[PDB]
């Protein structure tokens, strides 16, 4: 194949939790934001191109809400199995001091679909600038995600990303400081 | 341009 | 919090082939990670993947609208989106930015790595290689493998191992479908 272009949606109890996006070849085209009933395009330009009704998204979270009720029954009460994330730091691009950069976290191979991400800049938790995608689908069904975190890299500065999830006894922590 | 969803089916009770 | 948790997932695909030539839809639904029924476009009926998916299927292939609006599908929805969106996907090209810098092996030791960073490309797809004096080097490299920035962006280090020598000049070289011919970056020792 060329290309694939999928529709995934999931809906997650007892958290409530619904999610419908669209994926290009591992890539977020758009992701309904459910509470707000707006389309969020992953770049600004794609919207100038194309639009998307959001009202549709919530009937279809409806149906599997309505689905999971069902498919709970079938199976017994049958609950998923945590799978804990592996955990990446990393730059945009190759680090020069005081050359504005971006950190990513890229938090990858998990479900279920929950997780509390905090960037740390010498042990303390940072949000000025920060970003984040939704859970992003994967071919074997458990999820990623990405974090990300705009800095002026210095020698004096060191960073983590800290990821919590059920699947982990404790958070995880990876690091990431200038090297030489 | 318009993206059009597929509906998502009501499973059996 | 020790609740137990229950996912439901739906997937609905669409893959093509030589453009919108070929074309073929899936419609899977998922409990947990386990799928357990689907449309596939090369059968033109959902058929369970699991025992859990057994009444769905049945169910489902007794609507013969609903079936319908899936066969139709290949049409009025995957090649109908790829029409959509095709201009800022499928056409996509972002070329890379190619940087080289030295490294080491052990803190202790002379600069012997030499990393080609190739940052920012779209689509993923991409070959790089080392040269030495003009002539590729296959030997001592190691790679990040290709790395999803997850902002339509890829990055991906490639590095050689190496003790260079007064003289030498080593190049990088980036082939990618952005381009239409191979990048290339030098690095002299020192
Ligand atoms: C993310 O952190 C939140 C805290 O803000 C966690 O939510 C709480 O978890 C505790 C522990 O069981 C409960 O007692 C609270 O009732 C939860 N809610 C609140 C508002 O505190 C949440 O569990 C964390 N998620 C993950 C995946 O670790
Ligand atoms: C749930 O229990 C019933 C009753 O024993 C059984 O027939 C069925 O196979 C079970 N389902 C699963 C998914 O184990
Ligand atoms: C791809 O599609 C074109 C028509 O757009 C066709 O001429 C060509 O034969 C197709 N490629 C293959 C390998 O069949």
């Amino acid at each position: 194949e060329e290309h694939v272009i999928i529709q995934a949606e999931f809906y997650l109890n007892p958290d409530q939790s619904g999610e419908f996006m669209f994926d290009f070849d591992g890539d977020e085209i758009f992701h309904v934001d459910m509470a707000k009933k707006e389309t969020v395009w992953r770049l600004e330009e794609f919207g100038r191109f194309a639009s998307f009704e959001a009202q549709g998204a919530l009937a279809n979270i409806a149906v599997d809400k309505a689905n999971l009720e069902i498919m709970t029954k079938r199976s017994n009460y049958t609950p998923i199995t945590n799978v804990p994330p592996e955990v990446t730091v990393l730059t945009n691009s190759p680090v020069e001091l005081r050359e504005p950069n971006v950190l990513i976290c890229f938090i990858d191979k998990f479900t279920p679909p929950v997780v509390n991400v905090t960037w740390l800049r010498n042990g303390k938790p940072v949000t000025t600038g920060v970003s984040e995608t939704v859970f992003l689908p994967r071919e074997d069904h458990l999820f990623r995600k990405f974090h990300y975190l705009p800095f002026l890299p210095s020698t004096e500065d060191v960073y983590d990303c800290r990821v919590e999830h059920w699947g982990l006894d404790e958070p995880l922590l990876k690091h990431w400081e200038f090297d030489t | 341009s318009a993206v059009r969803l597929r509906s998502s089916v009501p499973g059996v009770r | 919090d020790t609740r137990p948790r229950f996912l439901e997932q739906v997937k609905h695909e669409c893959h093509f082939f030589n453009g919108t030539e070929r074309v073929r839809f899936l419609d899977r639904y998922f409990y947990h990670q386990e799928e357990y029924v689907r449309f596939d476009s090369d059968v033109g009926e959902y058929r369970a993947v699991t025992e859990l998916g057994r009444p769905d299927a049945e169910y489902w292939n007794s609507q013969k609208d609903l079936l319908e609006q899936r066969r139709a599908a290949v049409d009025t929805y995957c090649r109908h989106n790829y029409g959509v969106v095709e201009s800022f996907t499928v056409q996509r090209r972002v070329y890379p930015e190619v940087t080289v810098y030295p490294a080491k092996t052990q803190p202790l030791q002379h600069h012997n790595l030499l990393v080609c960073s190739v940052n920012g490309f779209y689509p993923g797809s991409i070959e790089v290689r080392w040269f030495r004096n003009g002539q590729e080097e296959k030997t001592g490299v190691v790679s990040t493998g290709l790395i999803q920035n997850g902002d339509w962006t890829f990055q991906t280090l490639v590095m050689l191992e190496t003790v260079p020598r007064s003289g030498e000049v080593y190049t990088c070289q980036v082939e990618h479908p952005s381009l239409t011919s191979p990048l290339t970056v030098e690095w002299r020792a020192t």
